[PDB]
């Protein structure tokens, strides 16, 4: 029937689940360092 | 039940799914960011006003010389404007009055436009002959016209009321691509600073990451309750913002697979139009239905200033390439240059 | 659908 679209879900569902995740803290360690090491180039601050 | 087995497979993985990003959130963005010393306060004035739409202006794209930029008004016209001097460029007569979203060239060649004409129209402003003339006119979305996006002159991503994206060859009018998943109207467009990914927004209430080459959805990132209206990344191409009626601006990670933090205010109840980062990305500003725009603190989370001027709402806003100004569209007709 | 976009094109209800 509508099988159409839950085959779709759990194909993509399973394409997604099977990733690696950065630990949040590298991810907040490198938009800091992103921040701080641009920060000499946004006139709206420097 | 076939049904029946799918419908909980899909649960299980998104428990799972659910586990992973838990697992990851050992830090919070407030945590790691608290030793950074805070914006404080930022006074940014209006220094220049655009004053030409006789209707209300519903987007506005910066050009890439970060001094001309475009914006699309209910007055049926699709104006080029030189930021420094306020005076016009090009004028083009628009054939609809019911416009979403305009955009500029990297190469300041060309601007496009849509809306519920339900297409993509490409004008060219370099023409040898001085005359702004539709160069090209993509028809193929089944919706509305939500925003499109310049890869380059030859290459154009559109996203529509029809729940999906797609990316044209400008030349030949051709959908070489067509970006499916979301089972909501998409409301915005960025693309990755590389132009090999972007992100989008739907009123699904989440936003997802594509890989331009294969058409795929790589990721879909949740936790807003409502529509998701602006769509932007972040400087590095690692993150983006995003700007639901919701009344709260998100920042998600891609390879942390989910939200980061949430820009909001028990204080602020009203939707988000438009999101965009400072040149560094320290900076995440945000128009609402108010008629204010808030200047956010990226890594704080903390509001640091406002940009109050426009007497009706705000729906587009940007900031140049130098990240020198920064420019907002009202429903009051004008468009205000800050810093 | 279409009623989004005249939401945002300014439009009561």
């Amino acid at each position: 029937a509508s099988i159409a679209q839950a085959r779709k879900l759990v194909e993509q569902l399973k394409m997604e689940a099977n990733i690696d995740r950065i630990k949040v803290s590298k991810a907040a360690a490198d938009l800091m360092a992103y921040c701080e090491a641009h920060a000499k180039e946004d006139p709206l601050l420097t | 039940s076939e049904l029946d087995q799918l419908r909980q497979e899909a649960e299980q993985l998104k428990n799972q799914i659910r586990d992973a990003r838990k697992a990851c959130a050992d830090a919070t963005l407030s945590q790691i960011t608290n030793n950074i010393d805070p914006v404080g306060r930022i006074q940014m004035r209006t220094r220049r006003t655009l004053r030409g739409h006789l209707a209300k202006i519903y987007a506005m794209h910066w050009g890439t010389d970060s001094r001309l930029l475009v914006s699309a008004s209910q007055d049926g016209k699709l104006i080029i404007w030189d930021s420094y001097t306020t005076n016009k460029v090009h004028a083009i007569p628009l054939r609809s009055s019911w416009v979403m979203t305009c955009a500029y060239a990297p190469s300041g060649n060309y601007v496009a436009c849509g809306g519920l004409d339900n297409i993509c129209s490409i004008y060219n402003l370099k023409t040898r002959e001085g005359n702004v003339r539709v160069s090209r006119e993509l028809a193929g979305h089944t919706g509305y016209l939500s925003c499109c996006r310049f890869l380059d002159d030859n290459q154009i991503v559109t996203s529509s009321g029809d729940t999906t994206c797609a990316l044209w060859d400008i030349e030949t009018g051709q959908q070489t691509t067509t970006f499916t998943g979301h089972t909501g109207d998409v409301m915005s467009l960025s693309l990755a600073p590389d132009t090999r990914l972007f992100v989008s927004g739907a009123c699904d209430a989440s936003a997802k990451l594509w890989d331009v080459r294969e058409g795929m959805c790589r990721q879909t990132f949740t936790g807003h309750e409502s529509d998701i209206n602006a769509i932007c990344f972040f400087p590095n191409g690692n993150a983006f913002a995003t700007g639901s009626d919701d009344a709260t601006c998100r920042l998600f990670d891609l390879r942390a697979d989910q939200e980061l933090m949430t820009y909001s205010h028990d204080n602020i109840i009203c939707g988000i139009t438009s999101v965009s980062f400072s040149k560094s990305g320290r900076l995440l500003l945000a128009g609402y239905d108010d008629f204010n725009c808030n200047v956010w603190d990226a890594l704080k989370a903390d509001r640091a200033g406002v940009l109050a001027g426009h007497d009706n709402r705000v729906s587009c806003l940007g900031v140049t390439d130098d990240g020198m100004a920064v420019a907002t569209g009202s429903w009051d007709s004008f468009l205000k240059i800050w810093n | 659908s279409i009623g989004k976009a005249f939401k945002i094109l300014g439009y009561p209800d």
